[PDB]
């Protein structure tokens, strides 16, 4: 009988994991403040990593990597890509991004803005989307908190029929041995109203969030296109598979990002062990080139896939450490 | 660090004589007082219970108290009777007649000054006195009434010393008189206020072990006392023997008692043996750990599953793997973490002594401060109220000067103790 | 030459003192009787070892050490043990009854009767010094004497010897080998009372030492003797620069300068490599690069914490054995590019290096093997605050119900002192937070 | 990279390597605290002896 604790109630993913664990009959749930646990399904903020791995006679495991927020916060990810030699300034899968504080790299941002202006090419940026620099900077000070100014992808790949924008979400699980497992099923979060090149004020067709969309449910249920349909579309419309055109670049970005942070976050020789599920968010342009948008520390699954992924998390992340008395993941080799 | 032992009444003297019988054998002392052992580990802290007499003859630091001459004559003509200092025998003539009031207020008050003179004479020999341990029953008159009178007077003369008791609880299953719940309630009221540590030795539990487990269909007092002396040996091991934990009476009190009143301990022993028949199969370390925590092995008739452990002290005796002991002790806590309070971190402590007791290759003794002990006090309270609501048998007490008010106060303080134990079961 | 007095308080302090002084003797070639055949100036001198040893006309080398316990049993073993002739009776102070795992009993009740006697015996050693620089205090956080009496002594030493430096060697409580349930109380209480009076404190988590003994020495269930022989090796590495000729950490003031820029954040993390089992047949001897690399593994630290998720304020590498500067710089260059070493923005990203050519001395018939080269890294990292967090949490759990508090109040201490001590600790946890993120 | 403060002798040598540049209570107060604690001990013992006198 192994023992676990739950410290995130809002977690829709680990609610299903805690449900599945009890269902085996070899796991017992303890109260929040019980120190005598094998597993911790911890909180999003202020997780007490310093208390872990100090219970004699117990192997302890947590569902978060300490330090992995450096990839998952927007300000941190830009700083990490720009400073680490493994990624370098010349990263070609990451859009031109700058860190801006309210009253820093403001003069560095404006130098690139003028090269775009004097080059007379596309000069549209995101923070909310605008073409003018002096109207963007005023919005940042008006909010209060730190934000990143990023190059907006003016020429994205557009699904037909509809002339629609989209983003890809990939679910990645890193285990205790630092194996990088990409879940074979991804999801395309789609816009339901056609992409307007001229009007940037219309936030409904430019942002592909599951909340902002909620023409909702026109082409596919809940604005969610799955991998079989998207592969099928690319074959018919562009004469290529999802594997070649998009997935090789996705596998490359995930692996490059986590290889970079490995020495800082790895729990290979530590007194406690970590795993973590990540949500990688991808943009595809019209030339079939993949760009990284954000990385998610506490991602939420899609309804169709909840059952399968949560069983996978138990199989390769939890049961690998605590064994009981076909594989759904692709292993990214390093 | 010296301990003065006092035994009061029939039960107190009978279990008391058995205690000195068992622990003298472990320290290698014959009935004459001469040392005939081989290990030096026996003598390193022999001064804890023994005084060294001239001519190199050991003498138990033991005072024998009764209001009747009957039982102390059984001790004197008994097996280890010659070892006790003849002056430390203090007796009255007319007895206490199973009456707390006679023990505490009338008959016992006549004799208590004589006992305290002997207590003082033993205390003055001591380089550094730890305090006192009393053996007594709570159901009689002498051990119950006079025993609690002694404690109160000892606390007055030695307020900076520890008071430890081995208190035998009455049961209808092993019953002398109907008035035992009265005597016990009056005694508990005194023990809650005037002792630092009390080992609750329930006669109900000793009977049930003898009947259900040991298979003795009609157990005597001798069968009951065999379990007591084996427990008493076990609980005092870390006082009697040098280890990694140099333990005394105060250190046990500091570490076991989180709140001053909640100092009633539930003792346990593994493996359970009966007299005569020797068990030939030695127990493995996982077997000892599983047994000592099981309710069938508890010397107080409580179910630990109906409560929560505040603190635990565990003592393993014999030659065994200390790594396996540590592994098994952590195994019990981790597999049953809900039964240990989360608000006292690392509340289970373990010690190992190399010397086993007589007739066993290896053994385990359990000292638990569980909230489940409230069941014992609830049982006494229920038996008390059944008689007291009709003021039955009360004339034996009012005849010696006691008011009904004193019973109501004693009933109240024990019911307070019960809800106080109940408090920490939930929060 | 400036003398140092070592003070060993309580069981843990005394027993570690036995281990350290046995080790110092073997290193300087001082025999159990006190004679030093290699020493040519008889009856005095101002060599580097004379920091720790004074000299009599007979040729005896006596430790500048005072042992104090409120209980006779532990120091009685020193009095009769193999090093009985080394100490003179007056250096060894014992009480009647110990502090019974109670801080308040050690500090207030039993402390008050012995405090004046101890300072008098300290004065007797101090008056033999031509230029006393200060004190090295050995004690447990968890014991009654170790927590209680130590903090009273630390208060008094600041009064009588105000211009002098005070260094701590402290034993952090671990459930694996602990003797008392109230050890988190004792630890928080002593830290609060001692914090202003200590200039540099080396914490040693019994949990770390215990696992190192299991993992690296193949000892199934480590005793105190096993732990103390290892702890003494670490202490010897730290103190070597006071006892031997050198230019790094030559005096006690230099420890504060090199390791402690923030007076309150005075707890450096010690890391030691290599720990190799004596009865291990065939061992491939580790190089400079390998043993320096082991200084950044958490499994080699004296406190289990993660330095990667914290900032450094200072760093010392203390090598013993066959080590040259060129090998050290090459090792540092490789390590920097492979690991997360983050200094604070107001400190140089650098290492102070001390090499002593004499390889580490091991106790004959010990658990530790003879090595060609060894290293002790002393680093002031904000990561050590993890140990404070653990301890404070355990304190909070018990204090919320006021569990065991009555034992402390019964010795004359006030309930306010508990929450005052906890507030200071909350402030200390905050100090590490400001510096560390 | 830069190796400064190099000092050698027969016993050993010491140096510093930089990789990157940057960017009490008195005796009267102690005797008062200890004796205030003794007064609280004496009071608690007196309240005990008074209770036992009853
Ligand atoms: N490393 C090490 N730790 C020890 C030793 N002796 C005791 N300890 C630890 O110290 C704590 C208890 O403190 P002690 O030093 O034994 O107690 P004390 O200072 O003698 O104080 P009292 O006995 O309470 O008066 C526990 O956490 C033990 O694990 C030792 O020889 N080595
Ligand atoms: N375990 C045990 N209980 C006893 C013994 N003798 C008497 N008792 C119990 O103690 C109670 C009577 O107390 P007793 O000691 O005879 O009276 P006293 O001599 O006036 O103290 C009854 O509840 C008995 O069950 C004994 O030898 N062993
Ligand atoms: C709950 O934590 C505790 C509990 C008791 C202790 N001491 C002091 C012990 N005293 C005695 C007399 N026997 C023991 C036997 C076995 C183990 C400990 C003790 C220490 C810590
Ligand atoms: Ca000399
Ligand atoms: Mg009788
Ligand atoms: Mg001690």
């Amino acid at each position: 009988m192994y023992t676990f604790v739950v410290r995130d109630e809002n977690s829709s993913v680990y609610a299903e994991v805690s449900r599945l664990l009890l269902a085996t009959g070899q796991w017992k749930r303890l109260r929040k403040d019980n120190p005598r646990f094998n597993l911790m399904l911890g909180e999003r903020n202020r997780l007490p990593f310093g208390r872990l791995g100090h219970e004699p006679g117990l192997v302890q495991l947590v569902n978060y990597y300490r330090g992995a927020d450096k990839l998952c916060r927007k300000a941190s990810l830009v700083k990490l890509i720009k400073t680490s030699p493994e990624l370098s300034e010349s990263c070609t899968w990451f859009p031109e991004s700058y860190v801006i504080y309210p009253t820093d790299e403001r003069e560095v941002f404006l130098a690139a803005y003028n090269r775009r202006r004097e080059g007379r090419e596309g000069n549209v940026w995101i923070a909310l989307i605008s073409s003018e620099a002096s109207e963007l900077l005023d919005f940042i000070d008006e909010q209060g908190q730190v934000h990143v100014i990023q190059k907006y992808l003016e020429k994205p790949l557009l699904l037909e029929p509809g002339h629609r924008k989209f983003d890809i979400r990939s679910w990645v699980l890193v285990d205790h041995l630092y194996n990088i497992y990409l879940y074979r099923e991804g999801v395309l979060r789609t816009s339901s109203e056609p992409y307007n090149s001229a009007n940037f004020q219309d936030k409904t067709c430019h942002l592909t969030n599951h909340c902002i969309q909620k023409n909702y449910g026109r082409y596919e249920e809940g604005n969610e296109m799955f991998f079989e349909e998207f592969n099928q579309y690319l074959m018919d419309a562009l004469n290529t598979t999802l594997e070649n055109s998009i997935l090789l670049q996705i596998k490359h970005i995930i692996r490059s990002c986590l290889m970079c942070i490995e020495p800082a976050i790895s729990t290979k020789h530590l007194h406690y062990q970590s795993f973590q599920l990540f949500g990688f968010d991808f943009m595809v342009d019209e030339e079939l080139k993949v760009w990284l948008i954000e990385v998610n520390g506490a991602p939420a699954c899609a309804q169709k896939l909840y059952a399968e992924l949560c069983q996978g998390i138990v199989d390769v992340a939890i049961s690998s450490v605590f064994p009981l008395a076909t594989s759904i993941f692709i292993k990214l080799h390093h | 660090r010296e301990i003065v032992h006092i035994q009061a009444g029939q039960c107190g003297n009978q279990i008391g004589a058995k205690f000195w019988e068992v622990i003298s054998d472990e320290h290698g002392i014959d009935p004459t007082g001469s040392y005939h052992g081989d290990s030096d580990l026996q003598l390193e802290r022999i001064n804890v219970y023994y005084n060294e007499a001239t001519g190199n003859k050991y003498v138990p630091r033991a005072i024998l108290v009764d209001l009747e001459p009957g039982t102390m004559d059984s001790v004197r003509s008994g097996p280890f009777g010659q070892i006790f200092r003849p002056d430390n025998f203090v007796f009255g003539q007319s007895g206490a007649g199973n009456n707390w009031a006679k023990g505490h207020y009338t008959e016992g008050a006549e004799l208590v000054d004589s006992v305290l003179d002997v207590v003082r004479k033993e205390s003055e020999s001591c380089d550094c006195l730890q305090g006192f341990q009393l053996t007594h029953s709570l159901g009689g008159g002498t051990g119950s009434g006079m025993g609690t009178l002694l404690i109160s007077k000892i606390r007055e003369e030695y307020p900076d010393r520890i008071m430890n008791t081995f208190s035998v609880m009455p049961s209808p299953k092993v019953s002398d008189t109907v008035v035992e719940p009265y005597n016990a309630t009056l005694s508990v009221h005194q023990l809650v206020e005037n002792t630092d540590e009390t080992y609750c030795i329930d006669n109900e539990a000793l009977y049930d072990i003898c009947f259900r487990t040991l298979k003795l269909t009609t157990p005597t007092y001798g069968d009951l006392n065999h379990l007591v002396s084996a427990t008493m040996s076990g609980v005092t091991t870390c006082l009697r023997f040098p280890g990694q934990l140099n333990a005394d009476l105060r250190k046990l009190a500091v570490n076991m008692v989180p709140f001053p009143r909640l100092h009633f301990f539930m003792p346990g022993f593994a493996p359970l043996t009966s007299r005569g028949s020797q068990q030939y199969r030695a127990l493995t370390v996982p077997e000892l750990t599983q047994q000592m925590f099981d309710s069938k092995n508890m010397m107080a008739a409580c179910d630990p599953r109906h409560g929560r452990y505040l603190t635990v002290a565990a003592i393993f005796r014999g030659r065994m793997s200390m790594k396996e002991v540590d592994e098994q002790m952590l195994n019990v806590q981790n597999k049953n973490s809900s039964y240990f309070v989360e608000w006292i971190p690392n509340n289970v402590k373990t010690a190992v002594c190399d010397i086993p007791p007589r007739g066993l290759k290896m053994s385990a003794t359990f000292i638990g401060n569980s909230t489940a002990i409230q069941e014992l006090f609830k049982r006494i309270s229920e038996q008390f109220t059944a008689m007291f609501r009709r003021k039955a048998f009360l004339h034996w007490y009012t005849g010696e000067g006691m008011d009904e008010m004193e019973f109501t106060e004693a009933e109240s303080n024990m019911n307070d103790l019960v809800s106080e134990y109940q408090q920490y079961q939930d929060a | 030459m400036r003398e140092c007095i070592s003070i060993h308080v309580g069981q843990a302090g005394v027993q570690i003192g036995n281990a350290c002084w046995e080790l110092y003797c073997l290193e300087h070639g001082i025999q159990p009787d006190g004679q030093m055949p290699s020493d040519k100036t008889i009856g005095g001198g101002d060599d580097s070892f004379n920091t720790f040893f004074s000299e009599t006309g007979a040729g005896k080398h006596v430790p500048r050490a005072v042992f104090v316990d409120l209980e006779p049993t532990v120091i009685d073993e020193v009095r009769t043990g193999t090093y009985r002739q080394l100490f003179h009776p007056e250096q060894l102070i014992t009480g009647k009854e110990d502090a019974a795992n109670n801080y308040a009993r050690g500090h207030y009740t039993i402390g008050k009767e012995i405090i004046d006697l101890v300072l008098d015996r300290i004065r007797k050693l101090a008056d033999q010094c031509t230029g006393l620089q200060g004190f090295l205090v050995f004690h447990s956080f968890g014991g009654g004497t170790g927590s209680g009496f130590t903090s009273l002594l630390m208060e008094r030493l600041s009064v009588d010897y105000g211009k002098k430096s005070k260094l701590e060697f402290s034993i952090y409580p671990a459930p694996q080998v602990s003797t008392a349930v109230v050890e988190p109380y004792n630890s928080i209480l002593t830290t609060h009372t001692t914090l202003e009076h200590s200039d540099c404190a080396f914490m040693v988590d019994n949990e770390a030492i215990y696992d190192i003994c299991r993992r690296n020495l193949d000892i199934e269930r480590p005793t105190y003797t096993n732990l103390n022989r290892l702890i003494s090796q670490i202490v010897s590495s730290i103190t070597a620069s006071l006892r031997f000729d050198g230019a790094l950490n030559v005096d006690l003031t230099e420890f504060q300068t090199n390791l402690v820029p923030y007076p309150r954040i005075h707890f450096p993390l010690a890391t030691y490599a290599p720990v190799i089992s004596a009865e291990k047949a065939y061992h491939e001897q580790l190089s400079v690069a390998e043993i320096t690399n082991a200084c950044f593994e958490p499994a080699n630290q004296m406190v289990k914490c993660d330095p990667r998720h914290g900032k450094y304020m200072a760093c010392c590498l203390l090598y013993r054995g066959d080590v040259v500067p060129k090998d050290v710089n090459a090792a540092i260059a490789t390590i920097k590019t492979k690991r997360s070493i983050q200094f604070v923005d107001w400190c140089p990203t650098g290492f102070k290096v001390g090499i002593n050519y004499q390889p580490p001395t091991v106790v004959p018939g010990g658990d530790l093997a003879k090595v060609q080269r060894a290293v002790c890294m002393l680093s002031n990292t904000t990561a050590i605050a993890e140990a404070w967090a653990r301890l404070d949490h355990k304190f909070d759990l018990m204090y919320a119900k006021r569990a065991f508090v009555h034992w402390y109040v019964g010795e004359g201490m006030e309930e306010g002192e508990f929450s005052e001590a906890r507030e200071d600790m909350a402030a200390l946890e905050k100090d590490y937070e400001e510096v560390g993120v | 990279m830069e190796v400064i403060e190099l000092n050698k002798c027969t016993s050993g040598q010491s140096f510093e390597v930089i990789l990157k540049p940057p960017s009490d209570p008195s005796l009267e107060e102690i005797q008062k605290k200890l004796e205030a604690a003794e007064e609280r001990r004496k009071y608690q013992e007196a309240e005990l002896l008074k209770h036992l006198a009853e």
